[PDB]
Order: C-alpha cells, then structure tokens, then sequence
C-alpha cells in the first residue's frame, strides 16, 4: 500500500460471461520481498468499472501454489482490502509466506453479496515467483552469524547493565 | 505570467504557486536526505522559547 | 486457509521433558527422523525469562547436545543456575541441515519453569524458515534493537547532561562577548 | 495457422435481395491494396502526397456442371453490372448475439476482368479480378446451409 | 552470420501511445534505400543531381487465428493512416545504460500496400510494403514481454 | 580521477518479470579498491528517491563456480549518492575480486521499522583473470558484511558511550576553563 511496494500490474478483472480462460500474467516477485508484495486488480462489468462497497459485495482472492498438496504446497483464502469503490481498485498485499514457496501460483476472485448467498467469480491469473541470491546461497553461515550476534549482545549486556 | 504572480488561496492562508512549489521541494528533499533521530529529545529541547 | 511450505522439515518438542527441564527436541524431515552429526548439521538456542526489566535476566545461548542423531533426538540440560528463575522463559531453538539448502527451522515457544525444574511445559508454539538474508538480523532482531535503543537512551540523557554545560558555555560566551563591547 | 481453404467467398448482385450463392474450387485466391503515394518535391522539405487506394481481389476456381455462377460473372464483366461480396473468415464468431454469423469483410463494386482457360485432359479454370470500389466494410455475417 | 530470424519487426501507430505489437512469422523481410541521381549533362564537365531517396521495406508474413493485426495494416493502406516501425535486431544491447533495449532503426511512415494470398490446402500469406518517409534515426529500442 | 566509475546499471523496482541480463562489466583481477558498479533504481519508469535514513540497502555476490569447497559470495552495503535521482554505487570488495569467472548480482532494500524489503533485478556481471596472479584464493568466503558492520558498530557505539560519560566529568574544566579565557580576553581589550 505504501510509496515502496512494486504495485506496478492493472489486472483487468471483466465480470464477463463469454469467455475468460486464462491469464499468464507477466509478473515476478522474487522470493525474497516478502514484505511488499502487492497486486493492483481492477473490475469491470463488460468495458466500465464496478461500483462495489463494503455494505455491498464483501470480496475474495484465493491463492493456490502450482504443486498444492496435503503435505506440500500452498492455499489461502483472504481479503481484498478494497481502495476505491468506484473505478473498482483492489490492492491486495500478498502474505509474508507465499513468497517463501517458491516457483507459481495460480490465483481467483471472488465476490460474496452482502446479504445473501449470491456469488461472482473472476477470471483466473498465475503471478510466477522467481528464486534469488538472497533466498539460498548457505545453509550454514546464517546460524553462525545469528549465534554470533546472540553471544555479542549477551556479553555487551553484561557491561552495559555494569555502566548503568 | 511568471510564477510568483498567482495566488494559491487554501483556508484562511495566502500564497503564489512559485514559494508553494519550493516549498514543497523542499519537503521533500528534507524529509528524503535531511538527516534524522532523536525525535522525543528534539522536541523536549524545542519546548525552550 | 491451509499451509504446506516445501521443506518438509521440523523440529518438535517433547511434552515428554516435564522433569528436570531435560529439553529434549526431535527432528523431523519428509516426515522421517534425520540422522544427524557433530559435522553435517548445527544447531543452536537461546533463553530469557519473563520481562524483567533489566536486573535479572536468564538471558542463555547455547548450542545442543545430541542424544541420539540415528534416531534423531537432540538433548539440552538445563543449567542448574538458569532454572532458578521461576518466571516464564521465552525460548528460540534453531536447527540447520546444511544440505544445500538454506533452510534454518526456528521454534519459538515457552513454558513456566519453577524454580526446582521445568513446569508447565505449555505455550502455544510457532516455528518459522530463515529463507532469506533479511531476518537473520531480525530472527534475534527483537532484542537486539531493544539493547540498542537502550544504549541509545543512555546516550541521548548523558547528551542532555553534557548540554546542560554547554549552555552554560554558550551563556559564559555571549556574556563575555556583550561585555568587551 | 489458418489453412486457406477457411476463407469463405460470396458474391451476389445488388439487385437480388434474395439471391445468395458462394465460390467454389477456388485454387488461388489474393486481395490487393495498392496505395498510390507519389511525393512531389519541396524547396523547404518534400510532402507525401496521400492518392486514392485501388483495392482488388483475384481469385482461380474450378468450373463444374452442377453451377453456372462462373458464367454470371463472365456475363457482369460485360454487361459492367454491381456486384457486392464477402471474404469471411470461417470458424470466428461473433461475440455478443452474432455467433451464428462469423468475421466477414463486405465490399460492393463491379468484377473488372473474367478469363478461363482450357488444357487438353484437364478440368477448365475460370480466374476473375473484382475491383472492390472504396472502402471495405467489417462486421460479422451468417453464412447459407451452414456451409 | 547473422541468423534472419533474429531481426525482430514491430510497429504501432503514432497516436496510441500505450499500444505496442510484433510482426509474426516473417518469411522473407526486404529493407531498401532508392537515390535517384540522374546527372544532366554540360558542356564543361558533369554534376550528379542529389535527388530524394524513396526507402521503403517489404515483408511477407503468415496469418493466424490469435492475432488481427494484418487486418490492421490492410486497414492503415486504406484509411491511409500514419504508422511507425521499429527494425531491431536483438543480441545486440546498448553500452552504458542501454543493455536492456537492444540496437534499432525507428521511421515513421504509412503502409503503401497491403496485398494477401491464399493456397488450397496452405497457410495464407500476407505481403505488405511500408514507406518510410525519410530519414530513417538509428539507436536502441527495448522489447515487450522479454521476446 | 584514475577508476573505472563510466559504468552504469538500471535497476527496474517494477513486477514484470524483469530477466537476468548481461550487463557486459568485466572487471580484472589485479584491481583493487577501483572496480566500482553504478547502481540507477528507478520505481516504474522514473528514479525512484532512497536515503540511508528512511531505508536501508544491501547487494548479495555470488561467483557462478560456487561451490562449498571452492567458491565465493558476500552481502554488503551500499553507498549511496546523488539519492534523490536514485543513484548509488557499490566498491567492489579485494578479496572477492581473486575469484575469477561469471556472477551473479543482487540489489535488495529493507525498510526500517517494518523489515518489508524488495528485490530488484538478480543481474549477471563478469571478472576476468590478468598476468598478476598466482596467489590462489580457492577458499571459499561467505562473510554478511551487513550484520558484521552492525556487530561492530553496536561495539564502537558501546565504547564511544563509555568514552562520553567519561568526559561527562571533565566538562566542569572545559566550561571554568572557557570563562577563564573569556574574562582574560576582556581583560586583555
């Protein structure tokens, strides 16, 4: 949501009952943001924008990995947090999780009425995440620099507790 | 018309548009490389007249 | 809402070390115990007591002890001294495979240790993947950031006592100045 | 990665309302937009000169008993009547209430040339050449018989 | 040594800004620069004229079911209206800075004509010529979609 | 100036699948403290502005040959400048530079307060081998730059306090010395 994020995509989510298939969206994340990460949805009815609000249709976007099973994957059904109820603007920040799984992950709206058992439902995208030096690279040297700083804070505290 | 002719009127404030435009690049050049820190003792100190 | 982060690794806790506070942790790899070394793993926690302020901290740090890797068990004794802090001790265990992938499982729990030995081995428990080189600073971050904002705040008062002076000198100045004319 | 045999190609007089009918055995079938642009020079720079566009398509086919189309355009050729045609696209519908009647491009003028030709022990081939008299309308249109 | 297909081709009109495309499945793309020069002689020697150089480029493509944008030129040769075009060759980046957008030679000109082919049994074949309109400004232009 | 600070790299914060690219930069082996890469960020199109307050910045470093018996890779700091038109630079280390070969790059920021940090590009970059050498750097070196100038740091700030609030006490001297003077150059004139 901040000045910082990448939120550069405009997905055009068309509420259209002709034909929808698929969306291989031209996106990446890289593994490692994993704290903004943010996509920009927008909704239309066939070429205009939506008119939807909180009283109205409450909304919906699930998340699903490319491999999803039981004892690996990845699945979550969460909220839009809608921007603007008028030209239909949904900023959603992506978790700090999924961007740990690496590889694809397909994706879907989803929008309940507020009042009654209705539902829409969108049309589908995949927003690849790729790997990175940041995310790899060791598996070792990370514990010896966390256990470094642990046993230097712990002397450091010993003198400092003394000088106060 | 040069820029510090005209008159940008907010709420009970005037201006020309050639003072506000710098000083609002100048905000954003401090708030972007003005150093910061110490906010809490900045203001306890502001608070001598 | 379900996860399944492809690692496939964990490190448990035995509610089975109620005595003597013996932490005894298990490890767990595509659901499989993982034979593990003095050489091909490494392993690490740390402790701290309930919130004390800054007087009595049972704040420990110390490697494991392997009880039996081939089944793939990990002991921790508790130290005598430590366990005299009857308050709630916050503890952070982290395992490291070191099998060409980075992946540093860290287990955050608790528990509410008496004064004799470990009880009430309780506290819901999270764990959490260092997979990327931004919370290895934040993994004992926390805390870090606490001493160091402390160490700050000593320094900003011991700032303002020194200005208190330099005051006084800036006054001595000015006067001086005022006067020669 | 459309096979040619997909172009669909009708014709029919202006006159005939009713009248529908569509070309057969086409071998080889070719539009043409020919944009006549002749820059005059200028002492300050040079300016492209913006001509008239004339459009055509040529197209060979087969001629069989069972049709006499061919020769109602050999007759048009002569007697310089209006034709008006359709070079549709088969297998793209419409999109909202015209799928019945797939892309199509419509365009009215007269058919400028007519030549068959004969060869010993071969079936006899009739090529025509139809100027298509301005722009080229698009839209969707329903083909006849469904084929 | 360079492999044809790795000269890429785009276009777009002026006034849409935003739009951008690619031509696709190039068979044979032919670029040309034409001086007119035509000295007129004198009695003391010879002078060669510097006449205006007509550069024009011509391309054959294949037409498919995913893609229009055939049907846009054979609309611009008609309607006659402005385009500009971008031959870049790839594999070859800029040199501080400019690596991202690879070498290019940008005009901006019309289509002169647009002229389409079919084959029973075949893919049909559409051919196309571009007019320049002058100049033709060389440097580095970057791709959409990484391809 | 002597250096090879010409070069310069864009770095698009935008998520379109922005691929690996050559940046063509091939540094030397016997060259030390003058391998210098330029680092442009730009938000969407544009420069996007940093600053070492607000945000933080690092770069990762990995050899293509890395392996855990012979390799290289490093994560250290930037240096920012010119930040508004978001421009900074990153002096190639000298321990790095005795692996030779292809590499990998990466530009990563953290935003302080909420850890939320973003990745740019994961570039490639090229070292090459000179006459001056022999000397062979096998051993792998893996060093976080980042936490261990923050260990340090938090060190020097811990004795820079202790060296303070010992000169708490010799302030009285400086503020008697002061008025000494004061009242001696009044005197004086």
């Amino acid at each position: 949501v901040d000045n910082f994020s990448k939120d550069d995509n405009l997905i055009e989510l068309q509420t259209t009952s002709q034909y929808n298939p698929v969306i291989d969206t031209n996106i990446s994340f890289y593994e490692s943001d994993r704290g903004t990460g943010v996509l920009n949805f927008a909704v239309t009815k066939n070429n205009r924008p939506l008119s939807i609000s909180s009283e109205h249709v409450k909304t919906f976007i699930v998340l699903k990995t490319d491999d999803y099973n039981v004892d690996r994957g990845a699945y979550i059904s969460d909220e839009l947090t809608i921007v603007d109820a008028i030209n239909g603007r949904l900023q959603y920040v992506i978790p700090n999780e999924f961007l740990k799984h690496s590889g694809k992950v397909h994706a879907q709206a989803f929008f309940t009425q507020n009042g009654s058992d209705n539902v829409v439902v969108e049309r589908q995208f995949s927003f690849n995440i790729e790997n990175d030096l940041v995310s790899g690279f060791d598996g070792i040297t990370k514990l010896v620099y966390i256990k470094s700083i642990q046993d230097t804070i712990e002397a450091v505290g010993k003198d400092f507790n003394q000088l106060k | 018309h040069n820029g510090e002719q005209i008159k940008y009127e907010h709420l009970n404030v005037t201006s020309s548009v050639s003072d506000f435009l710098t000083y609002l690049n100048g905000r954003f050049s401090n708030m972007v490389l003005g150093h910061n820190g110490d906010g809490i003792n900045e203001v306890k100190d502001a608070r001598v007249d | 809402s379900q996860y399944n982060p492809v690692i496939d690794t964990n490190i448990s806790f035995y509610e089975s070390d109620r005595g003597t506070g013996v932490l005894n942790f298990a490890v767990t790899k595509n659901n499989r115990p993982l034979s593990i070394s003095s050489e091909h793993v490494k392993t690490f926690i740390v402790l701290k007591t309930d919130d004390y302020n800054v007087d009595r901290g049972a704040y420990i740090s110390d490697e494991l002890t392997i009880v039996d890797a081939i089944n793939g068990r990990l002991q921790y004794v508790i130290p005598n001294e430590f366990l005299k802090h009857s308050g709630k001790v916050h503890a952070q265990a982290f395992f490291t495979q070191n099998g060409s992938d980075n992946v540093v499982v860290e287990r955050q729990f608790s528990f509410n240790i008496e004064n004799d030995l470990v009880s009430g081995f309780d506290g819901i428990t999270k764990l959490v993947y260092i997979k990327s080189i931004q919370d290895t600073i934040e993994a004992v971050g926390k805390d870090f950031n606490q001493l160091k904002q402390n160490m700050a705040d000593t320094q900003t008062l011991i700032a303002k006592v020194n200005d208190s002076a330099t005051k006084g000198i800036q006054q001595i100045e000015i006067k001086q100045n005022e006067a020669i004319q | 990665m459309k096979n040619s045999n997909d172009r669909i190609i009708l014709f029919r007089k202006a006159g005939e309302k009713v009248d529908a009918t569509k070309m057969l055995f086409l071998t080889e079938y070719g539009l043409s937009h020919e944009a006549d642009t002749d820059t005059e020079d200028t002492m300050d720079g040079s300016y492209n000169t913006g001509g008239s566009v004339e459009s055509t398509m040529s197209g060979t086919a087969k001629m069989f008993y069972g049709d006499d189309f061919a020769d109602e355009i050999e007759d048009a050729v002569v007697d310089r009547v209006l034709y008006e045609a359709w070079e549709v696209e088969s297998r793209i519908p419409g999109k909202n209430g015209d799928s019945a009647k797939f892309k199509a491009k419509y365009f009215q003028g007269f058919h400028n040339k007519f030549e068959l030709k004969a060869e010993a022990n071969g079936i006899d081939e009739y090529e025509y050449e139809y100027g298509v008299n301005g722009r080229f309308q698009r839209g969707f249109a329903t083909l006849p018989e469904a084929v």
